[PDB]
């Protein structure tokens, strides 16, 4: 404070994840993939772990890098 | 039953703890201090507990 | 190896008590609602706001560790708990004294910077530290029992109204004990202190101790009340010392009017109690000589001395300086008489055949005593008889009780 | 009026700001003796409360192997016990005699510091530390008698030269005495205001104790206060509470009081020397006390406060009547002819009682018929309650 | 300290001008000397519960060095305002007062 005066002086509702998807097992029976994706699972997305995905179209395949250990 | 035999096993450590003094309130004075005399011990300015 | 040697003047505690402590704000004249006066209360102001700026910085830069509720925090660590209390024996010096434990053990201690060091004197109550005895601060002593039984609470409510006849006897009494307390400015443009000690002597009954409760009923200073009876102590020097000790809470109580009633019985009665006979009484008298005019210089106490036999006082107990006015009070006349009749029987319902006049001749040497007791017992009278109304051989009957048998 | 709504605004603001500025300041409370918190060195008290550790009073009894270089103290801890200790490395082995009070540690008892002999708190007090507003001009009528009381009281410590070059053994008491109101204790509040030495007053009531011994050794710590100084002066008022002449009524008698005064009349002349204390005793019953304590050696001067003389109460009338509002043609030569024999006080109290008539009056100026109608009602009507008639056969 | 005390509360320009001409003379190093704080207290003397005469004076002591300068302005403002009770002027002193310094810095 100055001197003193003297007398004068909105979450949404949804979340993307990537592949790998830390994902719980509670996330598990509310996680689903996109329609419209080129991929869809084997097993039921719900059941978790490793999943293979069926292939719809045949363009170039965008894989994920692989990343180097510390 | 289980209580019991708790309490019990507790209270060998409670008749440990020192006892307290018996004490005469003079008069009471300001932040929570009273004015106390302690048997044989004279007079003595002492805290009040929270409770 | 030598002594240290105190800052301090004398080994007594500072004379002012009670004070205002820094809250001693300037006496702002005139109390008129003018300008000058909003003028100087304005730089009274101003520098409370210079002040309140001045200490908010300081305090604001101030270590974490070194501020007002921390350190005050901090104090009561440096104090610690349980904090015993002793008894100041010596003051070695500024930081340092003899104290000593209720046990009778004396520690040569510390006084540490936050206790008042003003308020230390030889024989007072300190509180010190349970572990290292210092002294971490000074007990305010309790009231006394002592203290509590001299000092008149509430006032009396007989006033100056309820005495009758005593017009002279009332006015000189003013001027000792009244007039200087509420009209200083009559004495001080004289040039003459006020007489300084009253004695109210005459036979008994005559409104004595009556006018004492008038003068406690419109006073503004502390009323100390004892009996002459009450300085006859069962012990040697407890007399002297009671005395001693009646004047010394007179003096803490100032302005105080202390009122030995009944003077004469410390020396016309002789009990058994007393370990020393007369000889103890007449040291008890001279403790009194000093009180009332010695060596000590006096504050604003007032002494009132009353007495039936003023012939066996010791004359240098009522010499001037010490009792400088010796008011008489007189067997009532008819005049007054009547006025004392009418006084106590004004809340009476009395009856359309009693007569006050026939009463006034009841006795030759009637004192207001006597008609005190003669209208109390007639109430009495018709009490028994259950009724409200006084009548005149409730009178009648009343004056053969209190004056006969 | 118009400033009474901006009195209170601001008087308002400045009992906020007061409030307010206890706040910060602190100082609030003092029942438990705290000292305003300016003077809060905690920094230091923290230290002391570790670098200064306390000390138990105790009194050294037996100095054991003094010669040799291992001596052993044997220590009296109050009530707490005996031991045999040694002296710490910071104090001389010469400064520790026996019988004396030593300051010793909590662990070890080892002597730490010489301390003041014990001293009753009460003897203590008994010393004077205000000096009184009484002047040697405050004193008429006793000229004569002033000099030989400031000759033997004052004068020796003021200028002391002038004793010691001729060989001069001043006296070193005085016993004033005369009926009450005649300026006993007044010269006395008198010496006290001009002295410099160490002034003690002392009333004879307060000799007087529940137990036996005590009278007497109040006397002793007294003369051992006293002696703890390079001057000193004590005052005994009203000496004949303690100084009667000694009697054998059969029963015990005043015995205990007697011995009062018998340790009394030792410490001013007895075997050891008194020291550099001038005593000063007033009483208005002379005649009862002690003819020992009446000797030289004890009471050396006698000065008599007799009743003033025509010239004494003239002088005693102006000093009384210098601050009153008197008229012009006040006759005080003719007021101290009306009191042939009054005291001091007396003349006091028509000095007053003058003004009083006149302020009864509403008169602001006291004329000389209030001056001759207070020697009536003083020294005519109150004449029955003189104490001068029975006094002077006393004195 | 003399020329100032012949010349209190005149506001005499010429006791003026010499003790600014002296002072601004004089090298850095030597206006640590305390004997150099009487250099503006003759000033102020000279202008001794004037006021607000030091403005024109106070316009020349900016020129002077630290912390002289805040010495030497100090002074001759304290003596301007001498037995006035301006609480206006006691106001920036305060200010003064509640920066403090870690001496030499702190000299005003
Ligand atoms: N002059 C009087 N006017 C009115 N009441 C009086 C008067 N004198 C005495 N009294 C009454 O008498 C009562 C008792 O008398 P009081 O206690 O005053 O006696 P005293 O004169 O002090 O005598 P003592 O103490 O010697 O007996 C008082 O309470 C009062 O009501
Ligand atoms: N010589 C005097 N000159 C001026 N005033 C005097 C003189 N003598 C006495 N007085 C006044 O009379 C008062 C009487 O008190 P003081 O102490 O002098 O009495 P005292 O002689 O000690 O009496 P007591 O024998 O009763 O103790 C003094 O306070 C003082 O005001
Ligand atoms: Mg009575
Ligand atoms: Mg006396």
């Amino acid at each position: 404070v100055s001197t003193a005066v003297l007398s004068i002086t909105p979450e949404p509702n949804f979340q993307l994840l990537d592949n790998p998807a830390r994902v719980m097992p509670a996330q598990l029976k509310v996680l689903t993939m996109p329609e419209t994706c080129r991929y869809q699972p084997f097993k039921p997305l719900s059941i978790g772990g490793i999943i293979i995905l069926k292939d719809t179209s045949e363009d170039i395949e965008e894989l994920v890098e692989p990343v180097a250990a510390h | 039953l289980n209580a019991k035999v708790r309490l019990l096993r507790e209270e060998l450590q409670l008749l440990q703890e020192q006892g307290s003094y018996v004490g005469e309130v003079v008069r009471a004075m300001d932040k929570k201090k009273v004015l106390v005399k302690v048997h044989p011990e004279g007079k003595f300015v002492v805290d009040v507990d929270k409770n | 190896y030598e002594p240290p040697v105190p800052t301090r003047v004398g080994k007594k505690k500072k004379k002012t008590k009670g004070p205002d402590a820094a809250s001693k704000l300037p006496l702002v004249t005139p109390h008129t609602q003018c300008r000058l006066k909003l003028l100087k209360l304005e730089r009274i102001k101003d520098y409370l706001l210079m002040e309140e700026e001045f200490i908010r910085n300081q305090e604001q830069m101030k270590p974490l560790e070194e501020k007002q509720e921390e350190e005050r925090s901090k104090v009561d660590d440096l104090r610690g708990t349980p904090m015993s209390v002793g008894t100041l024996e010596e003051i070695i010096d500024d930081n340092h004294a003899i104290v000593s434990t209720s046990v009778g053990s004396e520690h040569y201690v510390s006084i540490l910077s936050f206790v008042d060091k003003d308020l230390l004197e030889p024989g007072c109550s300190v509180l010190l530290n349970h572990k290292v005895h210092a002294v971490i601060g000074v007990l305010m002593d309790d009231t006394d029992p002592l203290v509590t039984v001299m000092k008149v609470e509430k006032a009396p409510q007989e006033t100056y109204a309820d005495i009758g006849g005593l017009d002279n006897q009332i006015q000189e009494i003013k001027e000792s004990v009244e007039l200087p307390l509420t009209h200083p400015e009559y004495y001080e443009e004289m040039g003459i202190k006020p007489p300084k000690g009253v004695i109210l002597y005459g036979p008994p009954g005559t409104g004595k101790t009556l006018l004492a409760k008038a003068v406690a009923n419109q006073t503004s200073a502390t009323f100390l009340r004892v009996v002459g009876s009450e300085l006859i102590q069962k012990y040697l020097g407890d007399g002297p010392k009671l005395v001693r000790e009646l004047f010394r809470v007179a003096e803490e109580h100032a302005p105080s009017i202390v009122f030995i009633d009944e003077i004469d019985a410390i020396g016309t009665k002789r009990y058994d109690s007393n370990s020393g006979g007369e000889r103890e009484i007449q040291r008890t008298m001279l403790e009194l000589l000093n009180q009332l005019d010695g060596f000590d210089s006096r504050g604003d106490v007032k002494v009132i001395m009353a007495t039936n036999r003023i012939e066996t006082l010791d004359p240098a107990l009522i010499r001037p300086g010490r009792i400088d006015r010796k008011i008489e009070f007189p067997l009532p006349d008819e005049k007054t008489k009547k006025r004392i009749f009418q006084i106590h029987t004004s809340r009476m319902t009395l009856a359309d055949d009693v007569t006050l006049d026939d009463l006034i001749m009841a006795k030759d040497d009637l004192s207001g005593a006597d008609i005190k007791a003669i209208c109390t017992e007639a109430g009495l009278m018709a009490l028994r008889e259950r009724r409200m109304k006084v009548t005149n051989e409730d009178f009648k009957k009343s004056k053969e009780n209190v004056l006969y048998k | 009026s118009t400033y009474s709504r901006q009195i209170k605004q601001v008087e308002d603001d400045i009992q906020q700001l007061l409030k307010k500025i206890n706040e910060l300041t602190g100082i609030k409370e003092s029942d438990t003796g705290l000292a305003p918190p300016a003077l809060w060195d905690l920094a230091a008290d923290k230290q002391t409360l570790q670098s200064e550790q306390p000390l138990q009073v105790a009194r050294c009894t037996k100095i054991i192997n003094a010669d040799s270089e291992d001596p052993k103290y044997i220590i009296n801890v109050k009530q707490f016990a005996k031991f045999v200790v040694d002296l710490s490395d910071q104090v001389a082995p010469t400064d520790i005699e026996e019988g004396m009070r030593v300051g010793v540690d909590r662990n070890k008892y080892q002597i730490h510091i010489p301390l003041p002999p014990k001293i009753d708190p009460t003897v203590t007090m008994m010393q004077v530390e205000e000096k009184p507003d009484v002047t040697y001009s405050d004193v008429g009528g006793c000229k004569e008698q002033i000099e030989k009381l400031r000759e033997v009281v004052e004068t020796p410590l003021l200028h002391p030269e002038r004793f010691v070059n001729l060989g001069i053994e001043p006296p070193k008491g005085v016993l004033l005495f005369g009926p009450p109101g005649t300026g006993k204790t007044l010269c006395a509040r008198a010496v006290a205001n001009r002295t410099d030495a160490c002034f003690i007053r002392v009333i004879g009531s307060e000799l007087v104790q529940k137990y036996v011994g005590e009278g007497a050794r109040m006397v002793r710590e007294l003369f051992e206060m006293a002696r703890t100084k390079k001057a000193c002066l004590i005052f005994f008022d009203e000496i004949d509470a303690i100084g009667g002449a000694r009697f054998d009524d059969g029963a015990g008698g005043d015995n205990e009081v007697q011995r009062t005064m018998l340790e009394l009349i030792n410490q001013l002349d007895g075997f050891d020397p008194r020291g550099n204390i001038k005593v000063l005793m007033a009483t208005n019953r002379p005649d009862t006390l002690d003819p020992a304590l009446m000797r030289p050696g004890r009471l050396d001067r006698k000065i008599e406060f007799s009743l003033p003389d025509l010239e004494g109460r003239t002088h005693i009338f102006k000093i009384h009547a210098r601050s009153m509002s008197v008229e012009r043609d006040i006759r005080f030569e003719l007021l101290a002819r009306l009191c042939p024999n009054s005291t001091g006080a007396e003349i006091r109290s028509v000095c007053t009682e003058a003004g009083m008539f006149a302020i009864r009056a509403r008169r602001k100026i006291a004329t000389e018929k209030d001056f001759l109608e207070a020697v009536n009602k003083v020294i005519k009507s109150y004449a029955k309650f003189s104490a001068t008639p029975r006094y002077m056969t006393y004195n | 300290l003399a020329c100032g005390m012949i010349a209190v509360g005149s506001c005499n320009g010429d006791v003026t001008s010499t003790i600014l001409q002296t002072i601004m003379e004089k090298s850095e190093t030597e206006l640590k000397d305390t004997y150099a704080r009487w250099l503006p207290l003759g000033l102020g003397l000279n202008h001794l519960g004037k006021g607000e005469a030091i403005e024109a004076i106070l316009a020349a002591l900016e020129v002077v060095s630290e912390p002289f300068r805040s010495f030497a302005n100090t002074l001759v403002d304290v003596c301007a305002y001498a037995g006035s009770g301006n609480v206006l002027k006691v106001q920036q002193l305060l200010h003064i007062c509640s920066e403090h310094f870690d001496a030499d810095m702190g000299a005003h």
